[PDB]
RNA sequence: GAUGUCGGCUCAUCACAUCCUGGGGCUGAAGUAGGUCCCAAGGGUAUGGCUGUUCGCCAUUUAAAGUGGUACGCGAGCUGGGUUUAGAACGUCGUGAGACAGUUCGGUCCCUAUCUGCCGUGGGCGCUGGAGAACUGAGGGGGGCUGCUCCUAGUACGAGAGGACCGGAGUGGACGCAUCACUGGUGUUCGGGUUGUCAUGCCAAUGGCACUGCCCGGUAGCUAAAUGCGGAAGAGAUAAGUGCUGAAAGCAUCUAAGCACGAAACUUGCCCCGAGAUGAGUUCUCCCUGACCCUUUAAGGGUCCUGAAGGAACGUUGAAGACGACGACGUUGAUAGGCCGGGUGUGUAAGCGCAGCGAUGCGUUGAGCUAACCGGUACUAAUGAACCGUGAGGCUUAACCUU
RNA sequence: AAUUCCUUGUCGGGUAAGUUCCGACCUGCACGAAUGGCGUAAUGAUGGCCAGGCUGUCUCCACCCGAGACUCAGUGAAAUU
RNA sequence: CACAGGUGGUCAGGUAGAGAAUACCAAGGCGCUUGAGAGAACUCGGGUGAAGGAACUAGGCAAAAUGGUGCCGUAACUUC
RNA sequence: AGGACCGAACCGACUAAUGUUGAAAAAUUAGCGGAUGACUUGUGGCUGGGGGUGAAAGGCCAAUCAAACCGGGAGAUAGCU
C-alpha cells in the first residue's frame, strides 16, 4: 500500500537510492499501488556518477511491499521494505540494466518481462 | 422459478486441485412440503405455500394445527410462499428436495441482516469525522448541518441520521453454486450471506441471469 | 457444526510432519508457468504456527538476496505439495515476531538436542 | 456586523 | 453491540470486580446461605462452583490453587475437607439462588443464594 | 433551548397519559402455608413451593 | 428594547445557460482528431506547493476536474487564520491629545430543545363476533458512474504518415450492500516473562499496589486494509432528428388523413418498505350452540351459571435490543448457569529426584492452566395455579334453497 | 526592512510545485545617526523558516477500559411564556 | 452552601532512592451522605493499532518521542 | 564566588482540553517559568479621592475605578422613550 509521500527504495542500478511516490496513476481518487502498479516519483537522493539526478520527476513500478501480496489459495507473500524500479517517463522500460532482490510472479505481463528475467530470484 | 428455504449453518472453504481456495456458505436445505397452492380463480394469483423442519407439538396452536392438517404434512417451523411461472405445477403435500438446483449456476439468497441498533451517521451511512485536534469542542463524530438557512426553514424527507441499523432483510444476487449435495441435503454457494449462523434463509434461481 | 467438520475432514491431509516455531523447515510448491508445473522450494525458520484444523497455517521467515522475505503458508492447501523439516530449534516463545528485528549473528536460534 | 467588536469576548452575556 | 460476549461489568472496574467476587466467595462458603441482589447472586455461581470442582481432587497442587484464588486459608481446609466430600457425587449445581423481593434503601432486586446440601 | 410560549394543561395531560402504573395481576398462594406471594418469590414466612426454605 | 462578519470543516439540496458519459444536424467533416449548433439533468464531476484568503499562479492527475440559486446555503453543528475592542512598535500625518490607500507581534466563541421539521422506535383505538397465520399491492423510497487492454483489423479510409464506425471479450478505478472462510487489528474476562515494595510465621510457592506497573503472545465477538456480490439486459411511450405513402397547391412536400424508426431523460424491468390503501382488501385454519328477570321496549338494562380459541403476565434467556418491541424455551424440558468430553491459546506448572560452590540446568513433561467456542448431559433455576378474552354475532334489499 | 503603495518587484538558493523563508540588487511611495545608526558572543514559556527522529494530526477510521447518557426506586431545579 | 479554592509555625519511622522527588508500607487516619441495573448513538478521561508517515492545519495545535549513572568523544563562533 | 546551573517545598501563570444555569463570580487536569535573590512570607505600622501608590497597564486603592464608597444638595435637568 503506497500512497502520496511515500519514500521508497530502488531494487535497481539507475542510481537513484530513495524515491517518494508523488502521485498514484490509474484513477481518480486512486488510493493506493500495491506490487504491479505504476507511480509517478521524484528522486530524493542519487549517487554522483548516475543516469539520474536529484530531484528528477519519472515513473515507477513497485516490486515489493510490506504489505505483501496474496495468492489464490489464500496464501500471503511479504517483504520487510517498499521497493521500485525506475521507468522512463515516456515508453515506461526500465532506465537501469540489473535488478537487485527477489521479485514477484505478478510482474510476468509482457510490459515488465525484462524485469522478470533480470531478477535473480522469483 | 420456486426457490427453497434452507438454514445458514456457517462458512468454510473448497480447495480445488488447481490451487484456489473457494469461499463457500454452507445451507442446509432439508426437504419443503407443499401446504397450500394458490390458483387464480380462488386467490388471484398463483403460488405454493411451503413448510420446512420440524415444531414442537405443544407449541402448534390449534389455527395453526388445522392448516398443516388439511395438506396433511407434519408441522414445520414456518410458512414460506413461492410465485409459479405458469408452466409450472405443483401439489399439495408434495416433497421438494434440493435436487431443484442440480442445474442451476447461479443463485439469490434472501436473509434477515445482523442487527446493529442504534448507529450513528459515520457508522451508519459512512459520513467523515471532524478533526480530532486543532480546537475542535465536543465535535467529532456529530453529523454536521442538517439544512440551509431560512429558505428551505426545514430538513427534508429522507437526511441521513442516525438510527436503526441492521435486522432487516437483505438480497444477494447471482451467487455461483459450488456443490449440490442430495444425500446430505447441502447447498454450497460462493461468497457470503446475509444473517448469523442458524437464521433461516430463502434460495432461489437467478433473477438477472 | 458436525456437517461442517464433515465436509471439512474429507479435504484435510494425512501426511502433515509435526514442526514447532524455531524450526528451519523446506517447503515445496508447484509453480505453474504456463503449461509447466515445477516445484520451487522455500526453506526458513518457522516463526509462527496457527493450528485451527483445515484452516491450519504456517509463517516461514528467510533473508533471500539481501532482503528479508516471509511466506505465510496454508497447511491443506494443494498448492504445498511437501513439508520438511531440516534443523530443530530451542524456543521458549510460540511466536517468534523478536526475530524481524535482528540480523546475523543475533538472529541465529539454538538447535533442540533431544 | 449585528453583533461585532466582541459581548463577553465571546460568550455572549457573561456577568455573574 | 455485545454479541456472544459474557460476563457483567456491575458499573465497577476489572480489578474491584475481581476482589468483591474474592471476598463473597468466602462469605458463602463460611456460611452456606447469604443475601444480595439478584444480578450479584447468578454472577457469584461461575466463580463458586469451580472452586467446589476444584476441591473434589485433593493435592498440594489443587490446595495451592485454591489459595491463590480465595487467599484464605479457613476457605480453603473447609472446601477440601468438607464441601469436597459432599459434592463428590454431585455433577455441578452446588447453588441454589432463590428470589425473595426488594431492599428498602434502593427497591434492588433481592436473592438468597445457598448450597444445595445446607442440612444446617 | 426554552419554549416561545406557556403549554396548556391540555398538552399536559396529553403527556402524562402514559405514566399509570400497573397492578401485579395475580398473586400466588403457597400450597403448603397457604400465604400469598409473588410468583417465583419466597413467601413471607421463608416458604417456596411447600418447602420451609430458610430459616427466617 | 440585536437578524453575529470573510475564509475553512461537516452536511447538503435545486436550476440548466451541459464539464464528462448518451442521441443528432452542418462542416472549409478522407481516416484519426476537431469546429459549431440542437436534444438531454440519470449518474458522475482531483490531490498537493504558496498565501487567512475566496480567487489566482504553479506541480502532477482525470472520462471530466461544469456554471449558478439556496440570509454571497450551513457558528442554539465545529473552527476562529483574516477583518473589527482594550497592550506595543515602525512608516506617515499632526505643535499635541491622537490618527491611517498603511504595516507588524499579542489577544475569553454561551444555551439541559417546548413547538414545527427530520431520523428511529413504541402505546391507544379503529377496520362491525372473536382469534392464529400467509398474502395481494394502491402508493413510497433505493439504485442508475466510468477507464484501459484484446478481438473484429493493421481491415474501411489514405500518396504516405497514420488509422476507425458497428459488434464482442477480458480486466480495473471510484461508489454501494452483505459477511468473517481466509490475511490482519483489537482482545484491562486466557497463558506467560519481568522491576520496586507490602503481606500470607519463615523456606519454597502465591496474592495486593504501582496507567492493565511495564511488557510478550492470544480465544470468542466486533471489525478493514480482508473477500463475495451489484450498476444491467429486455420492454413501452418519446426528445432533437431521420423517414414512408400523401393531398391542400395536376408538380413538389416527413403531415393535414394514415404509417415507421429514434437517447443514460420518462413509464417499467432489479432491490427494500408498504391495507391507518378510514377506498382500513384477499385466502386458509381454529373457537363459542346457557338460563332467567325488569323497564322508557330497544343495536335496552340486570342476575345466576359458564370462561372457549387465543392472549397477556411471570420465570430461564438470545448472533434481538436505549426502554418498549422482536425471537427461543418453561419438566411431555437443552432456555441459561454448572458439569463431562473436545478444540483453541499460552509454552514444558507445582511437588519430588539428579547435576552444580552457586545463580541455574536436566528428568518426570509439550507439562500445567485455559473467557465469550464446538459436541453432549436435568445437577441448579425455569411451580400447580391465577388473570384477561365469552356464550353463535345489526338493518335493508337482491339472488338462491324453491329459477 | 517590525518601514516598499505599485508588489506575489527582479535575480539567486531551497521544493515535483514556495504570496512565507534565506542571500543579493537599489527604483528608499514614505531608513538614517542618544525620540540614537550599524554590528554583536551569551540569554528568551519571544516572531518567521527548514531538517532528522516521532507519531491516529491525517489517508480512514477499528476495537477495547472507565465516568455520564438509557431503565428502576428516593429527592428535586432553571432561563422562557 | 456540610462549596474539588485559600490559610502562618512545629514534628518527620521502614524498604528502594541523591533526595522533604517518586513507588509500596508503619504509627495513625479514612472509602469523599443518593443507590440498583443495563452495557445504544453521542460527549468526557484513558489503552492499543495493519500499510503510509505532517499528505492534517493559519500553525506539527494536540499526541507520540527523548529521558539515569559512569566512561569515551564533541563543530562554527566567542566579550575567552 | 555567582540577580551561576538542574530540580522539590514555596512564589508564579506560557499552551491545550474540560467547565461556561460551573465543584469554583477566574478553578480543575496534563504539561510550563523562577527557585540565595531587584527572592519569598508572618505580625504590626504609614500614605485618602482630582487624592494616594504605580520596574507605567490608565494598573491598583475591600469581587467597584479616565476619578472609590456612604450620606446629603435632590423630586438635579431630560426639546427624549
Ligand atoms: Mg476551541
Ligand atoms: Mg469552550
Ligand atoms: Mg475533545
Ligand atoms: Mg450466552
Ligand atoms: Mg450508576
Ligand atoms: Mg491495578
Ligand atoms: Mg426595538
Ligand atoms: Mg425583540
Ligand atoms: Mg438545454
Ligand atoms: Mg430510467
Ligand atoms: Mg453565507
Ligand atoms: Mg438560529
Ligand atoms: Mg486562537
Ligand atoms: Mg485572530
Ligand atoms: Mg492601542
Ligand atoms: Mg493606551
Ligand atoms: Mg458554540
Ligand atoms: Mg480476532
Ligand atoms: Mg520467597
Ligand atoms: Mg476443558
Ligand atoms: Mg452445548
Ligand atoms: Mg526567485
Ligand atoms: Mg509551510
Ligand atoms: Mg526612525
Ligand atoms: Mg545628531
Ligand atoms: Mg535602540
Ligand atoms: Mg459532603
Ligand atoms: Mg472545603
Ligand atoms: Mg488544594
Ligand atoms: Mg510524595
Ligand atoms: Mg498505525
Ligand atoms: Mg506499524
Ligand atoms: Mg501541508
Ligand atoms: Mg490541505
Ligand atoms: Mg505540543
Ligand atoms: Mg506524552
Ligand atoms: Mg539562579
Ligand atoms: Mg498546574
Ligand atoms: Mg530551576
Ligand atoms: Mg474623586
Ligand atoms: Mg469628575
Ligand atoms: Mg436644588
Ligand atoms: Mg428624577
Amino acid at each position: 500500500m503506497i500512497q502520496e509521500q511515500t519514500m521508497l527504495n530502488v531494487a535497481d542500478n539507475s542510481g537513484a537510492r530513495r524515491v517518494m511516490c508523488i502521485k498514484v496513476l490509474g484513477g481518480s481518487h486512486r488510493r493506493y499501488a500495491g506490487v504491479g502498479d505504476i507511480i509517478k516519483i521524484t528522486i530524493k537522493e542519487a549517487i554522483p556518477r548516475g543516469k539520474v539526478k536529484k530531484g528528477d520527476v519519472l515513473k515507477a513500478v513497485v516490486v515489493r511491499t510490506k504489505k505483501g501480496v496474496r495468492r489464490p489459495d489464500g496464501s500471503v507473500i511479504r517483504f520487510d521494505g517498499n521497493a521500485c524500479v525506475l521507468l522512463n517517463n515516456n515508453s515506461e522500460q526500465p532506465i537501469g540494466t540489473r535488478i537487485f532482490g527477489p521479485v514477484t510472479r505478478e510482474l510476468r505481463s509482457e510490459k515488465f518481462m525484462k524485469i522478470i528475467s533480470l531478477a535473480p530470484e522469483v | 422459478m420456486i426457490g427453497l428455504v434452507g438454514k445458514k449453518v456457517g462458512m468454510t472453504r473448497i480447495f480445488t486441485e488447481d490451487g484456489v481456495s473457494i469461499p463457500v456458505t454452507v445451507i442446509e436445505v432439508e426437504a419443503n412440503r407443499v401446504t397450500q397452492v394458490k390458483d387464480l380463480a380462488n386467490d388471484g394469483y398463483r403460488a405454493i405455500q411451503v413448510t420446512t423442519g420440524a415444531k414442537k407439538a405443544n407449541r402448534v396452536t390449534k389455527p395453526e394445527a388445522g392448516h398443516f392438517a388439511k395438506a396433511g404434512v407434519e408441522a414445520g417451523r414456518g410458512l414460506w410462499e413461492f410465485r409459479l411461472a405458469e408452466g409450472e405445477e405443483f401439489t399439495v403435500g408434495q416433497s421438494i428436495s434440493v435436487e431443484l438446483f442440480a442445474d442451476v449456476k447461479k443463485v439469490d439468497v434472501t436473509g434477515t441482516s445482523k442487527g446493529k441498533g442504534f448507529a450513528g451517521t459515520v457508522k451508519r451511512w459512512n459520513f467523515r469525522t471532524q478533526d480530532a485536534t486543532h480546537g475542535n469542542s465536543l465535535s467529532h463524530r456529530v453529523p454536521g448541518s442538517i439544512g440551509q438557512n431560512q429558505t428551505p426553514g426545514k430538513v427534508f424527507k429522507g437526511k441521513k441520521m442516525a438510527g436503526q441499523m441492521g435486522n432487516e432483510r437483505v438480497t444477494v444476487q447471482s451467487l455461483d453454486v459450488v456443490r449440490v449435495d442430495a444425500e446430505r441435503n447441502l447447498l454450497l454457494v460462493k461468497g457470503a450471506v446475509p444473517g448469523a449462523t442458524g437464521s433461516d434463509l430463502i434460495v432461489k434461481p437467478a433473477v438477472k441471469a | 457444526s458436525n456437517i461442517i467438520k464433515q465436509l471439512e475432514q474429507e479435504q484435510m491431509k494425512q501426511d502433515v510432519p509435526s514442526f514447532r516455531p524455531g524450526d528451519t523447515v523446506e517447503v515445496k510448491v508447484w509453480v505453474v508457468e504456463g503449461s509447466k508445473k515445477r516445484l520451487q522450494a522455500f526453506e526458513g525458520v518457522v516463526i509462527a504456527i496457527r493450528n485451527r484444523g483445515l484452516h491450519s497455517a504456517f509463517t516461514v521467515r528467510k533473508i533471500s538476496n539481501g532482503e528479508g522475505v516471509e511466506r505465510v503458508f496454508q497447511t491443506h492447501s494443494p498448492v504445498v505439495d511437501s513439508i520438511s523439516v531440516k534443523r530443530r530449534g530451542a524456543v521458549r516463545k510460540a511466536k517468534l515476531y523478536y526475530l524481524r528485528e535482528r540480523t546475523g549473528k543475533a538472529a541465529r536460534i539454538k538447535e533442540r538436542l533431544n | 456586523x449585528v453583533a461585532a467588536x466582541x459581548y463577553x469576548v465571546x460568550v455572549x452575556i457573561x456577568x455573574x | 453491540m455485545r454479541h456472544r460476549k459474557s460476563g457483567r461489568q456491575l458499573n465497577r472496574n476489572s480489578s474491584h470486580r475481581q476482589a468483591m467476587f474474592r471476598n463473597m466467595a468466602g462469605s458463602l462458603v463460611r456460611h452456606e446461605i447469604i443475601k444480595t441482589t439478584l444480578p450479584k447472586a447468578k454472577e457469584l455461581r461461575r466463580v463458586v462452583e469451580p472452586l467446589i470442582t476444584l476441591a473434589k481432587t485433593d493435592s498440594v497442587a489443587n490446595r495451592r490453587l485454591a489459595f491463590a484464588r480465595t487467599r484464605d486459608n479457613e476457605i480453603v481446609a473447609k472446601l477440601f475437607n468438607e464441601l469436597g466430600p459432599r459434592f463428590a457425587s454431585r455433577a455441578g449445581g452446588y447453588t441454589r439462588i432463590l428470589k425473595c423481593g426488594f431492599r428498602a434503601g434502593d427497591n434492588a432486586p433481592m436473592a438468597y443464594i445457598e448450597l444445595v446440601d445446607r442440612s444446617e | 433551548a426554552v419554549q416561545q410560549n406557556k403549554p396548556t394543561r391540555s398538552k399536559r395531560g396529553m403527556r402524562r397519559s402514559h405514566d399509570a402504573l400497573t397492578a401485579v395481576t395475580s398473586l400466588s398462594v403457597d400450597k403448603t402455608s397457604g400465604e400469598k406471594h409473588l410468583r417465583h418469590h419466597i413467601t413471607a414466612d421463608g416458604y417456596y413451593r411447600g418447602r420451609k426454605v430458610i430459616a427466617k
